């Protein structure tokens, strides 16, 4: 007889670039299957490459069934970060949580619910999901009503050169702890910039962000890698644009904040 | 497939209904004689209240009348409903006979039909009404889809609404099938 | 002791010359190159982290300019090949166009070269596209003084890139050898979940049901650059490619350059 | 700057010619009596060869005329010049007196001339010939810049030869510094 510690299957809804994965593998987590669901062609590639495969790419999330769940075996992490676009306070033409991409979130939920342990099933299950701080108050509130709580406003202000403060709802253990600095953790937007170019903030968010050489100039991508801190040239992948390139590292998980709060998981799974 | 149940061990059934009432049209049937729980704005309804509101063996929830009586976008419903739905549901033992159903006034677009439908797992079963002169259902009542009419349009389905915005008896028939299953009354 | 090695590079591009220079773990005192492209220089600079000074336009170099710029152990350069591509139809030839750069190469070689009555060891090399019309191979020949050395990369790399190579390098006649290290095939030097059609690049990749083009990061990888190596400005990608597209292969490079270890300072 | 050499110590000066020679007007000057070697096509002249061609002081060419009385982009002149120059230099110990001259006539574009220049290391001096009725030069031949006419236009001049496609005794005292080197002749 013995219980042993087993390896993570995890199911990523709106996986973008894999940090989920790019994250669990940081912190040494065996990863018995990562199973995401992505649209976006270029996103797509870099998880495709980036991980070598592993990731077993579904399709559009709202494709995906309850059938499909149980059926891809039973899942221990259930992550995901829907689209913030019509939930932005910012974006005028936002069509709300009800409409527009705004609706995507349900999907998340009901895939959560299709996940989620049956009464009865003591299972270890976790779950975590994101989306901007800048949403609207009924917003806020019927995505708490539908996933059942309360969110966990972290800004990756506070362990990276950029200002990303989120919503997070999950049941991941310790996800209220303060954040911390690591020894490697470039907080300082000088600290991201490459060699023989200069920094006027010391983050970002007040135009071009950084001088050179007595011109003033755009962030380069290696640099934003840096700034949501994703190793340098991981999205030097395909062909795609600057503009894509940018899209994609845009939108995503500022890593520090994931690894952060994943860091807790390395207790309940084996361990590379 | 649900085992059906003999006369004499069949109790009153327990009805919530959501966005709409039926403790009229349900008692038309013998289903009533209280065992119904009608609430309007589900809003602010946590799990634990749609259990203390006792088990329930019929969830019932349907769209608001064509005229928009009430603001709040279509999908609200269905994704609401779908809501409570799931905190009403019973244990893994399954006790006894537990139904649900959805219906729609005609108010969703094709869109949030999609949704709707990949949502309650089924395709919606629509059930007219002519005369000359003068609604789409999702649900797991025994035999409603044996009685799907795969005639009326959606085009003039179409028609029918925008006419009417410029400007019961159907689903009552649908609950027969749960009087195989619990108490009639008088 | 053996000194560090002081280097002119000439159409420096993307510092292939102190690129493999390092690669050999060869010292190097100055590197000085005179480019002229933004994108190129920028990529040398950050590369090489400033080490490179960065002289401007060639033909704004001077006999003044060359001993002021300290003597110098190694002069190496590659000019424009465009208006000598027997390819290019609208090719200016030699004498007009960019073909002129040349010459400006024999000037600085000259104004550089030990006078002489100096013994000190002086090497230099000088590179340019195969395809070109006998009377420029001549004339370079007669300018230069000397003969080429025909070499392609395909024997060293997966991609045909024959060039002519003159210069006074010690063993530049000797052929070349692969390395553990050197992919040949053009499946090798492709990312994850493509496949290659042919053996070597002259819509070249198979991905996942689809015929596409190669990438910047295989690219690279073809021509013997370390991943990433162009990924610098917020450069395009057609000029990332360009970047590339004219450079010298570094296996080819390195074999050239290798002799080089024996004369000068091993970091 | 070229230290002078008393008259009993000055030979007869070594003159070599390329696409075009002075034997006529360099013996006019009497500084002839060959010492002159002339050579039209150097294309495969190599370094031995102008060294076999026994050492020479002066060395001496220019553009052909005004007309293309050969075909051969105007630059190869000056390139083929810097070479066969460099090839007909002395040894680092400066045994006597060595110059050179290049002459242009009107038929290097503005750019030619930045090369031209940049190459020989210095600016030309255009020297004109007026009449009423009816040549830019390089060189380190002695008060050649003190010469300078900075008089004639470009775009006067640029009319002379654009008039001349469509339809010496400049030079020959430029050689007069040269009467205080070398030998002269009756
Ligand atoms: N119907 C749909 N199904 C699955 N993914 C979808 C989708 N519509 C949009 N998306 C995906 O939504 C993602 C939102 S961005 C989320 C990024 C992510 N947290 C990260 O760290 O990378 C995009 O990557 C987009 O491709
Ligand atoms: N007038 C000029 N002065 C300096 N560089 C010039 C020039 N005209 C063209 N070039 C430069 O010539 C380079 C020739 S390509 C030579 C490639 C280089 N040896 C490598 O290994 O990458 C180009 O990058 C171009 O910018």
């Amino acid at each position: 007889p013995a219980e042993k510690r087993k390896p993570i299957r995890v199911l990523s809804l709106f996986d973008g670039i894999a940090t989920g994965l790019l994250v669990l593998k940081d912190l040494g987590i065996q990863v018995d299957r990562y199973i995401a669901s992505e649209v976006c062609e270029d996103s797509i590639t870099v998880g495709m490459v980036r991980h070598q495969g592993k990731i077993m790419y579904v399709g559009d999330v709202r494709s995906v069934t309850q059938k499909h769940i149980q059926e891809w075996g039973p899942f221990d992490l259930v992550i995901g970060g829907s689209p913030c676009n019509d939930l932005s306070i910012v974006n005028p033409a936002r069509k709300g949580l009800y409409e527009g991409t705004g609706r995507l979130f349900f999907e998340f939920y009901r895939l959560l619910h299709d996940a989620r342990p049956k009464e009865g099933d003591d299972r270890p299950f976790f779950w975590l999901f994101e989306n901007v701080v800048a949403m609207g108050v009924s917003d806020k509130r019927d995505i708490s009503r539908f996933l059942e709580s309360n969110p966990v406003m972290i800004d990756a202000k506070e362990v990276s050169a950029a200002h990303r403060a989120r919503y997070f709802w999950g049941n991941l253990p310790g996800m209220n702890r303060p954040l911390a600095s690591t020894v490697n953790d470039k907080l300082e937007l000088q600290e991201c910039l490459e060699h023989g170019r200069i920094a006027k903030f010391s983050k970002v968010r007040q135009h071009f962000p950084v001088f050179m050489n007595e011109k003033e100039d755009i962030l380069w991508c290696t640099e934003m890698e840096r700034v949501f801190g994703f190793p340098v040239h991981y999205t030097d992948v395909s062909n795609m644009s600057r503009l894509a390139r940018q899209r994609l590292l845009g939108r995503s998980w500022s890593v520090p904040v994931i690894r952060h709060l994943f860091a807790p998981l390395k207790e309940y799974f084996a361990c590379v | 497939m649900f085992e059906t149940v003999p006369v004499w061990r069949r109790q009153p059934v327990r009805v919530l209904s959501l966005f709409e009432d039926i403790k009229k049209e349900l008692t038309s049937l013998g289903f009533l004689e209280g065992q119904l729980k009608h609430v309007v704005d589900v809003t602010d309804t946590v799990r634990k209240d749609v259990e203390e509101w006792g088990p329930f063996d019929l969830v019932y929830g349907a769209t608001p009348p064509l005229g928009h009586t009430c603001d709040r976008p279509p999908s609200w419903y269905l994704f609401q409903f779908h809501r409570l739905l799931q905190y009403a549901r019973p244990k893994p033992g399954s006790p006894r006979p537990f139904f649900w159903m959805f219906v729609d006034n005609l108010v969703l677009n094709k869109e949030d039909l999609d949704v709707a439908s990949r949502f309650l797992e089924m395709e919606p079963v629509t059930i007219p009404d002519v005369h000359g002169g003068s609604v789409r259902v999702w649900s797991n009542i025994p035999a409603i889809r044996s009685r799907h009419w795969a005639l009326v349009s959606e085009e003039e389905l179409s028609l029918l609404a925008q006419n009417k915005q410029s400007s019961t008896k159907l689903v009552k028939n649908c609950f027969l099938p749960l009087r195989e299953y619990f108490k009639y009354f008088s």
